[PDB]
């Protein structure tokens, strides 16, 4: 198996600014009577299938933006995007195809870094619905933020909640390099009703002081 | 036109076989070869093996030689993949693709959508289905926040889409959480005009195959 | 030392 190497395994660089990867394969690709390089690079954007963005080491395939581009020979290639876009956010995998089994690269992560977004924050109390069932999920959604790293604290009468709520941050935007976040909280249906006021207090880098959204529970 | 449709997310115990489709469209179908590709979560891609669409000869990874079987039809313009003695390591989202079609003029190189494959002992659950409701607590400057929350299914995918697929702008799917009870949750959100609650429908819906569950949900103001 | 049969569809 000719063994494929990725390096970095994630990388953040700014819009508009210069991307590289890097792959080395256990052996050469370099076939000798024709002197092309047997590698390709593929793109996988979230949730779709890959994408063939370069072959023989250096062929753009129809369609691909110019600014991305491939080199190297033998066993060292690189993939540059020269001016980043918020579209590129993607995995990006290398490929050969000399021998037998074809063997694909560990995957780089490409991530935008873009100016600095506070989130909005909206909260949801639980459905009439749910309620029937006999729990209550509190949602605390924090849109469109960058960068990443937020935190999320639940408060129920002013006390501090721990160990009943469930956070999950969606991919990077393919449009405006943002993140979105859902907090849960989860209790049942007679712990819902001993309390009165829910609140979501979110922190974040663009945020010159914690955001608390919060609802009294019957209004 | 050219395009390569796979069947849907399974899950299966382990032991077990599972058998998936691909349908190809769009471009003659003997003309090239189709291989299969397997992505573990979080992990690279695995090749496992090609058939040529025309006679019908196929090569396997040794990874795969012993439970792999690679088959199609060609009445059908379909591609089969069969993995036996299934184990949870298995679970993957399994890829027919043509790749690299290398010729002189072009580059040609096409891949289906992927098909999940859960391997489990643990059972199948079919989610409930909640609307988050826009009200005042998720409206603000001119902006409305509503969506659904996807509770207590096993195991992944749950898919979701809103008004049939045409609306799509705004629209964040989370990923899923693993709760305690070892089911999935999600939810589903979108922003949208405060201004137009009133005129606008909103219905999440809500596709789970391996229970066959299929609910589309309107959420409503307040 | 290419294996022409890794992937048919290289010409």
């Amino acid at each position: 198996d000719i063994v494929m190497t990725q390096s970095p395994d994630s990388l953040a660089v700014s819009l508009g600014e210069r991307a590289t990867i890097n792959c080395k394969s256990s052996q050469s690709v370099l076939y000798s009577s024709n002197n092309k390089n047997y590698l390709a690079w593929y793109q996988q954007k979230p949730g779709q299938p890959p994408n063939l963005l370069i072959y023989w080491a250096s062929t753009r395939q129809s369609g691909v933006p110019d600014r991305f581009s491939g080199s190297g020979s033998g066993t060292d290639f690189t993939l540059t995007i020269s001016s980043l876009q918020a579209e590129d956010v993607a995995v990006y995998y290398c490929h050969q195809y000399y021998s037998s089994p074809l063997t694909f690269g560990g995957g780089t992560k490409v991530e935008i870094k873009r100016t600095v977004a506070a989130p909005s924050v909206f909260i949801f109390p639980p459905s009439d619905e749910q309620l029937k069932s006999g729990t209550a999920s509190v949602v605390c959604l924090l849109n469109n933020f960058y960068p990443r790293e937020a935190k999320v604290q639940w408060k129920v009468d002013n006390a501090l909640q721990s160990g009943n709520s469930q956070e999950s941050v969606t991919e990077q935007d393919s449009k405006d390099s943002t993140y979105s976040l859902s907090s849960t909280l989860t209790l049942s249906k007679a712990d819902y009703e001993k309390h009165k006021v829910y609140a979501c207090e979110v922190t974040h880098q663009g945020l010159s002081s914690p955001v608390t959204k919060s609802f009294n529970r019957g209004e | 036109q050219v395009q390569l449709v796979q069947s849907g997310a399974e899950v299966k115990k382990p032991g077990a076989s599972v058998k998936v489709s691909c349908k190809a469209s769009g471009y003659t179908f003997t003309s090239y070869a189709i291989h299969w590709v397997r992505q573990a979560p979080g992990q690279r891609l695995e090749w496992m093996g090609w058939i040529k669409a025309g006679n019908g000869n196929t090569r396997y990874s040794q990874k795969f030689q012993d439970r792999v079987t690679i088959t199609r039809d060609t009445s059908t313009t379909t591609a089969y993949m069969e993995l036996s003695s299934l184990r949870s390591e298995d679970t993957a989202v399994y890829y027919c693709a043509l790749l690299t079609v290398l010729t002189p003029d072009d580059a040609f190189d096409i891949w289906g959508q992927g098909t999940m494959v859960t391997v489990s002992s643990a059972s199948t659950k079919g989610p409930s289905v909640f609307p988050l409701a826009p009200s005042s607590k998720s409206t603000s400057g001119g902006t409305a926040a509503l969506g659904c929350l996807v509770k207590d299914y096993f195991p992944e995918p749950v898919t979701v889409s809103w008004n049939s697929g045409a609306l799509t702008s705004g629209v964040h799917t989370f990923p899923a959480v693993l709760q305690s009870s070892g089911l999935y949750s999600l939810s589903s959100v979108v922003t949208v005009p405060s201004s137009s609650l009133g005129t606008q429908t909103y219905i999440c819906n809500v596709n789970h195959k391996p229970s066959n569950t299929k609910v589309d949900k309107k959420v409503e103001p307040k | 030392n290419v294996d022409p049969n890794a992937n048919p569809n290289v010409d």
